């Protein structure tokens, strides 16, 4: 999909 | 700024760490004596390089995240611009690994837990990579002669992580600020407790980067050998902070 690491760091 | 506020900071640390330490030290330790038979071995050792890799990177990542989990609870880390959080992260996660594998190390058998027993190196051999592999466990080795306590990894790990000298950094000067205040937490609880004997008995700074490009160094000759390996099969969380 993209940027895993910019996900788990948005996610609350 | 404040000791108020480091006594404040030693405790947001440690509790932050036992929240997300992914199994607890006895946990671990109660599972010793678990230890892999012959024929499980030779199971392990039976798969094929790319199954080994993939087995691995799978169990390291679920680490990496708990370990993700620990920064995002570091005081002052989420109001880092996302490049250097992503940085500290490339930078830090596989260092704060091998330290919390001490606790999941058997000094006395120099074992490791894995998939539910303890194995040795050899447990390791499908994956190609024996000159690290004995690397890191001769360094989780000197961990454990160190003896930490959950509080002391807690503060070293979280100082492992928050280092205004990892390059790429933005914001070094936010991000020392964030690592000053980490260093007064980590020296206070220390001097509290009478450790502190151990600041000399750490390991450099070097050395966790020379474990950190090793395993790095590794991984891209496996990706010579199985390009799409790591792209198709692997976590997208590994490939994206080693690869
Ligand atoms: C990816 C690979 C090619 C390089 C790493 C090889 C290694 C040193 O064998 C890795 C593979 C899987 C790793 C383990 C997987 C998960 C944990 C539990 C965690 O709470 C602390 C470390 C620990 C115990 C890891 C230590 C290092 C291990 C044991």
């Amino acid at each position: 999909k993209h940027k895993i690491l910019h996900r788990l760091l948005q996610d609350s | 700024a404040s000791l108020t506020e480091i006594e404040h900071l030693v405790q947001s640390v440690c509790k932050s760490y036992r929240e997300t330490c992914q199994l607890r030290l006895e946990d671990l330790l109660r599972q010793r004596s678990n230890i892999f038979s012959r024929e499980e071995v030779t199971g392990y050792q039976r798969k094929s390089m790319w199954e080994m890799w993939e087995r691995c990177a799978h169990h390291l990542t679920e680490a990496i995240q708990y370990v993700v989990e620990f920064a995002k609870r570091l005081s002052g880390f989420m109001e880092l611009c996302q490049n250097d959080q992503i940085v500290l992260l490339k930078a830090g996660a596989m260092e704060v690994v091998l330290v919390r594998m001490c606790r999941a190390y058997n000094a006395d058998n120099r074992t490791v837990f894995f998939e539910g027993k303890y194995g040795g190196m050899e447990l390791f051999r499908a994956l190609g990579c024996s000159e690290l592999i004995s690397s890191i466990f001769d360094f989780s080795h000197s961990l454990s002669a160190l003896h930490f306590s959950e509080d002391e990894i807690a503060l070293y790990t979280a100082l492992v992580l928050i280092n205004a000298h990892r390059p790429g950094l933005q914001e070094k000067r936010k991000v020392e600020q964030l690592q000053y205040n980490l260093e007064l937490a980590f020296h206070h609880h220390l001097c509290k407790t009478h450790r502190q004997s151990i600041l000399a008995k750490l390991p450099p700074k070097g050395k966790l980067r020379s474990l950190c490009s090793q395993h790095v160094e590794r991984l891209q000759i496996f990706q010579h050998l199985h390009p799409i390996v790591v792209q198709a099969a692997f976590p997208p969380l590994y490939k994206e902070l080693f690869s």
